[PDB]
């Protein structure tokens, strides 16, 4: 049907100039975080301001109230018989907790009144001393501080090592095997060995002393323990924005579906969660986005080495096949280490590396179904002997103490990166010991193996675990 | 429906069972003395080693009714003798 | 009031700054004198 | 007249759904263009 | 005389940006 | 003195000559004070 032309109104005539503006408004009213070695006097002396004032209040939201959720005196749950701790370990939904940790502790900073965030510290990059902003002793509050609740003060027992890093294959073991992490391209398989980096140096930078924050009792209250997770966070989220270019998710993940769907705690209660943001913010579903967190980071560049460095290096190691080993671990209770060595096939032991574990007593019980990848091929290529070999290992357990324990783990696999091959590929030992760990989940399409002396049992897919009786 | 498991002393159930859609689950005791608390770990690991989760988090009262989300839980017996006795009982509920 | 590490920590802090500078290469003219300088808007062309 | 041309039925079709994932991917781009430019985006001083 | 208001719609809001003596303190406020 | 009604009055004497006192070693404050009663645990960092 056609229409009668008064329903539209005559239109009208422009004409602009070619060449040959509009404002800039919305502030961005967010505490931005920096570099530490990046500062001066203005901003490093608010810093210290606000962290004095944090100490000395004694409020709802003072700074023991606040760090009273992660290590100590055990406030979890709200009003039970006997009582546990609420930090949440051993599971892929773990750096929720800690960010909103995080974002509580900026709260408060904002609160106090300095208008830039939290700094963070680079490992990566080497150095030969921590930071002078907490190394100085003319009254800085940022080297130790003295607990109320257990009376004590906190030690520090920094390891030489961190100095002169050993450089495993030509660069800092610490940045190669970060590196080896990034190259996951799956969420909760990358984040499991993310969460094992984040546990490592922490008995690295404890040391000794058990007045230190190697254990998670007196971990919860040092300047260096509370911007370490920080640093966790702006690892975690160059990680998050290096694969969503890569052409897959990364929120979305079946491996974890049931712990997604809980309020976080203790953040959910009411009797000590004064701010509305992380009260009504339990969800980790919601969790993920920033926007509505209102903070954001400057740079993404690490040691020097762009987005495009990182996604071109991961083939240029993938391009060399390499074998390695991997582990099984379980809650124990208390934070401590081991240290692997080698067995080669009639050879000497080589040593390679260790292990670090942190813990409490108040732990809730967990295990880690999936293997943890571990680098032990560097003596492998020392010796020459070809990837599919055969040799056993030897473990030294001691807690942070230094003194013998007794809970032993279980017996290694084997998995290698096959050469241009995005899969994995994992073989199972077949032996005379009962050791291997019961249940393994797999990452998508790995190549299955089964290594045998000769002893030549096969294996049975039975259909039920009913069958096991 | 809904299964009912009662605090038995020994366990001749089949370690493992398969609910189906709309399968509340709900625990007793043979004899009122045996009213005590059942744990959850949620891991094999945890089943074979019979950590007992400090408080009462992740626990279930007898006689009393429960509806479980998806997944799989591994219940064992708040007792510690439970744990050489061998309670593991893995319950997969169904949400189709 | 400042120590030798006093004024270390003081040094350090201050190499990571930024600066502008007026380099100068001056000979004398035969007397003491001195220069004002002055800095303006980047308008080389009311 | 059952057809998408249509507002209130188009919906049913998944040419609409089709067609309006492509406009919001042509749409989202410009969010990347005001990241170049430095522009604002995450805010509207329009109808607030 | 108190005329329509539908003849009027909504308003519309928008922003622009632009270009001795001694007091003695507490010691916990210090 | 203690125990007699000059008690108050020579303690604020004996506070006013000690912030004289402290007015030579250039500072900005007088003696600070602090309520015992507030809620809290024990003493400030700073007396330790």
């Amino acid at each position: 049907t056609q229409l009668a032309s008064s329903l539209l109104e005559s239109p009208s005539v422009s004409f602009v100039p070619g060449k040959g503006e509009d404002p800039q408004p919305t502030k961005t009213k967010d505490v931005v975080r920096y570099e530490v070695s990046a500062l001066s006097l203005e901003q490093v002396s608010n810093l210290r301001n606000a962290l004095y004032k944090l100490q000395n209040d004694d409020g709802p939201n003072g700074y023991e109230a606040i760090a009273s959720f992660h290590g100590a005196p055990k406030l979890c749950p709200e009003n039970a018989t006997d009582r546990y701790a609420c930090c949440t370990h051993g599971m892929p939904v773990f750096p929720h907790w800690h960010r909103l940790l995080t974002v509580q502790f900026e709260m408060a900073l904002r609160d106090k009144g300095a208008l830039l965030g939290i700094p963070y510290w680079d490992w990566t990059r080497p150095s030969k001393a921590l930071p002078s902003l907490l190394t100085s002793t003319d009254n800085n509050p940022f080297s130790t501080y003295q607990i109320k609740f257990a009376q004590h003060q906190v030690t520090r027992d920094v390891q030489p090592g961190l100095y002169n890093r050993r450089k495993q294959s030509g660069l800092d073991s610490l940045f190669y095997q970060t590196l080896e992490t990034l190259e996951e391209t799956n969420y909760c398989d990358f984040e499991v060995q993310f969460e094992m980096l984040h546990n490592t140096i922490h008995a690295l930078v404890g040391g000794q002393g058990t007045y230190s924050m190697s254990t998670l009792e007196y971990s919860a209250f040092d300047p260096f323990f509370m911007i370490h997770h920080s640093s966790i966070d702006r690892i975690w989220q160059i990680w998050q924005t290096l694969q969503k270019l890569r052409h897959r998710s990364f929120n979305y993940a079946r491996c974890a579906l049931r712990n997604l769907y809980r309020p976080l705690e203790p953040f959910n209660y009411e009797s000590k969660n004064p701010n509305p943001v992380t009260r009504a913010n339990s969800r980790p579903v919601q969790i993920f986005d920033a926007s509505k967190f209102h903070y954001n980071f400057d740079n993404l560049n690490l040691n020097g080495h762009s987005v495009s460095e990182i996604n071109t290096i991961i083939e240029n190691l993938r391009d060399h096949d390499r074998v390695y080993a991997g582990f099984v671990l379980s809650g124990i209770g208390v934070s401590a280490t081991a240290n692997v060595k080698l067995v080669p096939q009639g050879g000497d032991p080589v040593d390679v590396g260790s292990f670090y574990i942190l813990g409490g007593d108040g732990e809730m019980p967990w295990a880690y179904e999936r293997v943890y990848k571990y680098d032990v091929t560097d003596a492998l290529e020392k010796l020459g002997l070809n990837a599919y070999s055969n040799f056993g290992f030897q473990v030294t357990l001691t807690k942070y103490n230094g003194e013998q324990l007794d809970a032993s783990l279980a017996t290694p696999v084997v998995i290698s990166r096959p050469a241009n091959a995005d899969y994995d590929v994992l073989i199972l030992p077949l032996l005379e010991e009962n050791k291997l760990p019961p249940k393994v989940i797999v990452s998508r399409g790995t190549r299955v193996r089964f290594h045998s002396p000769v002893l030549n049992a096969n294996v049975k897919e039975v259909g039920s675990y009913t069958s096991l009786s | 429906d809904v299964l009912i498991l009662p605090l038995l002393e020994e366990n001749k159930l089949p370690p493992k069972v398969i609910v189906s859609r709309g399968t509340r689950v709900r625990f007793h005791s043979p004899v009122s003395s045996l009213n005590a608390n059942v744990k959850e770990v949620g891991s094999y690991t945890s089943l074979s080693l019979c950590s007992i989760p400090p408080g009462d988090a992740n626990s279930y009262d007898p006689d009393v009714n429960y509806s479980l989300e998806p997944g799989d839980y591994f219940f064992v017996s708040s007792n510690k003798a439970r744990c050489e006795q061998g309670t593991r009982v893995q319950i997969s509920i169904d949400d189709e | 009031g400042l120590n030798i590490e006093q004024l270390y920590n003081l040094l350090e802090q201050r190499r990571a700054r930024e600066r502008a500078l007026a380099s100068f290469t001056l000979h004398g003219l035969g007397f003491s004198a001195n220069v004002r300088i002055k800095v303006c808007d980047h308008d080389d062309d009311q | 007249p059952y057809g998408m041309s249509t507002l209130e039925y188009s919906a049913y079709d998944p040419i609409f759904f089709i067609h309006h994932s492509n406009v919001d991917r042509q749409f989202a781009i410009w969010q990347a263009l005001q990241r170049y430019r430095g522009l604002d985006y995450n805010s509207a001083n329009c109808n607030i």
